[PDB]
RNA sequence: UUACUAAGUCUCAUGUACUACAU
RNA sequence: GUGUAGUAUCUGUUCUUUUCAGUGUAACAACUGAAAUGACCUCGAGGCUC
């Protein structure tokens, strides 16, 4: 009511070491 | 021990089934010169309603496709809906996609649902590029949207595999894929995430491209894991030897459908016309034509007329004006037909005068000139009359004397002539032609 | 494949280049100064340009390139009750066209009185505190307060059907009326 | 004022050398 | 100025079953096995969730 109109580095990020999320404590 | 299934879902509408063979030939010529090969091809349809689709689907399609059925749609839809293997050669943008989707939807719908242990799919569509697969799958979804009994998953390269594995976990009635990814998914995890056992329908779109992009090995292996009584259709803009060879390997009794590959009339025939405004002017042109020809001196001609009464009249007319013709028609005793035919085949630079209906069967050699004195009214008759001059390299000329009022005749000429044939003639004659044809066309 | 363009050597001390990147070093090989990659043939050069590697170095190089009369009005408090609890209602009266005859320049004149709940934790004297006040304010007249010992009274639950003209706050739209014709502000 | 590190694997093509072997 | 077999090296291209456990690894990598299905909430992340 009232809606009127008018008128990539795939293997590289795994290699980097993001196969296992690392953490700094 | 394979599970039997239904592939023919087509009920020919009464109006279509009433069509005669000559009618069907004519319809194909008018639809951009559809050419078929194979046995038992169903007749083309000309209306979405001749296909027996629910109202939902009808509404949806229209919506989905705007305007008249394309030539590819007219012929491929009933052939595929009938369960036949089909080779469809037509350009991208010819609407080929719905030509296979509708029958595929129907076929998958009819099968029993996937059991709790069955992965699917039942239907598989292969494309050579990610971009095409995505486009096809978008179409599919516009149909699977309404109906929750049917899913499609799009499986391509240049895209996360894990993402598509999550889909295929849930089972799927339809897969749209590029060949490599599909094969990769089939072999993955002992082939336990995707089965080919329930595939009854395979489509390969832009098939020529699949060989171009190196997919012969993949599509060949896929067809080897698919039951050989599957229905398979191959759509492609061209028909390279590789595809020709592949079709023989994967198809049964295929119907091939080619849209206007070559011209309806042999391209070596020079088609011309002259627009006249009185029968008298037509006759003046006919005579000028017959004399003019002499300055270019075998060389014989055939004037085609539409009736036996016209043939007699024009014969006498041409006589009174110093021109002798060999006149032929089926109201004449066969003995005199033979006399005239032999006189024509005997005498140098002879002129046959003949009714258009006898053209296909005339037992004479090709001639240098056909003058169609009464513009023909069908594409089939235009082919048979003009084909009397067709001769590969030695093809001559066919000229139609058209009257201002002969709209359907202009429609035929505008459809059977080459663009460059219409260009070389007077631009006003040409313009009248196009106007005549447009008027006839909106007349329906 | 070179399209007839002349790529000058790196040592020739730079005619505008199509791409001022691919050069030829002291040797005959072709190099991308950004990418620091050597290329044997112009076809390999075009593979380099059409490759994502070179593009990334182009974006990195672009990133490198970017780098008050105070008059007490009269209130009329009154213990109200409806259903299902007890609420308070105040009736504040204002001037009878006595002094408002000199100021009529549409300067917030259309703005009605406003109420807010203030904690006594902050006062000009800061002596005692621990209760709330239902302050009511109007431009010329002086502010007014009403102590509310009860933690909660008349604090309703979705009275109207969630219509969003915040005005000032949920409190004002929810439970105030401004009889501007008679100059009477009711609050409950 | 930007405090100095990127290619890898696969696939299907191109670039270039090479090694036994025969006229 | 050729052919048979075969090799190495660029470059282009691209990211393979989401997880778990074992081998393996300097850690990776790689390899070996299995497989959830359903429901809900907030902004691909998250759940002493069922």
């Amino acid at each position: 009511e009232g809606a009127e109109q008018v008128d990539m580095p795939y293997w590289l990020y795994k290699l980097h070491g993001l196969d296992r999320e690392y953490r700094c404590e | 021990e394979l599970e039997p299934f239904q592939k023919n879902f087509y009920i020919e509408s009464e109006t279509v089934s009433s069509m005669s063979e000559m009618e069907v030939e004519e319809l194909r010529l008018s639809l951009d010169n559809i050419k078929i090969k194979g046995t038992g091809c169903p007749k083309p349809v000309t209306k979405w309603s001749q296909l027996g689709l629910s109202t939902d689907t009808m509404v949806l399609i229209t919506k989905l496709h705007f305007g008249s059925l394309t030539p590819i749609q007219s012929q491929a839809l009933p052939a595929i809906m009938s369960g036949r293997d089909v080779i469809g050669i037509s350009k991208t943008g010819s609407g080929k996609t719905i030509s296979y989707l509708l029958p595929l939807l129907r076929q998958v719908k009819a099968q029993r649902p996937l059991s709790k242990h069955e992965t699917g799919p039942m239907g598989l569509i292969l494309a050579p590029t990610r971009e095409l697969a995505l486009q096809i799958h978008e179409e599919v979804t516009k149909f699977t949207e309404a109906d929750t009994s049917i899913r499609s998953v799009c499986c391509t390269g240049g895209s996360e595999m894990k993402k598509q594995i999550t889909d295929l976990k849930r089972g799927t009635e339809i897969v749209v894929a590029t060949p490599g990814r599909f094969i990769d998914i089939l072999t993955l995890n002992d082939g336990k995430l995707l089965s080919t056992k329930r595939i009854t329908f395979v489509v390969m779109d832009e098939a020529d491209r699949l060989f171009d992009l190196g997919f012969e090995p993949q599509i060949t292996q896929i067809m080897k894991t698919v039951r050989p009584d599957k229905q398979c259709v191959l759509f492609s803009a061209t028909f390279p030897n590789k595809l020709r060879s592949f079709a023989v390997r994967v198809l049964h009794s295929p119907i091939s459908i080619t849209i206007n590959s070559k011209g309806m009339v042999n391209e070596n025939v020079k088609q011309k016309f002259r627009i006249c405004h009185s029968e008298d002017e037509k006759f003046d042109n006919l005579v000028q034509l017959i004399h003019e020809r002499s300055e270019f001196f075998d060389a014989k001609a055939i004037i085609f007329v539409s009736s036996q009464n016209i043939c007699d009249f024009i014969s006498k007319k041409l006589l009174n004006a110093g021109i002798v013709t060999c006149a032929i028609h089926a109201g004449k005793p066969y003995q005199e037909r033979l006399m005239n035919l032999e006189k024509f085949k005997r005498e140098k630079n002879s002129i046959l005068l003949c009714t258009e209906v006898l053209s296909r069967g005339l037992n004479v050699p090709e001639v240098s000139l056909v003058i169609i004195y009464n513009a023909v009214k069908t594409f089939a008759q235009y082919v048979h009359t003009t084909g009397r001059t067709a001769r590969g390299s030695r093809s001559g000329t066919a000229i139609t004397l058209l009257l201002h009022d002969e709209l359907s005749g202009a429609y035929i000429l505008s459809k059977a002539m080459r663009d460059e044939e219409i260009k070389a003639l007077d631009p006003l004659q040409a313009k009248e032609l196009q106007e005549m044809s447009a008027k006839f066309e909106s007349g329906m | 494949l070179s399209k007839g363009e002349n790529v000058p050597y790196t040592f020739q001390d730079e005619q505008v280049r199509s791409n001022p990147y691919i050069y030829k070093n002291h040797s005959g090989k072709l190099v991308c100064k950004l990418c620091n990659t050597m290329h044997m043939s112009w076809s390999s050069v075009e593979r380099h340009l059409g490759g994502k590697k070179h593009g990334l170095n182009v974006l990195r190089r672009g990133i490198s390139i970017e780098k008050x009369x105070x008059x007490x009005x009269x209130x009329x408090x009154x213990x109200x009750x409806x259903x299902g609890s007890v609420g308070l209602a105040i009736q504040v009266n204002y001037s009878s066209e006595v002094k408002e005859n000199s100021v009529d320049s549409d300067d917030k004149a259309k703005v009605p009185p406003l109420i807010r709940i203030v904690s006594g934790l902050e006062l000009s004297d800061t002596k005692q505190k621990g209760k709330k006040f239902l302050v009511i304010a109007y431009e010329p007249f002086e502010n007014i307060a009403i102590e509310l010992p009860p933690n909660e009274i008349l604090f309703s639950e979705n009275n109207d059907m969630d219509n969003n003209n915040d005005g000032v706050d949920e409190l004002n739209k929810k439970c105030t009326f401004w009889d501007a014709i008679s100059k009477l502000y009711y609050v409950q």
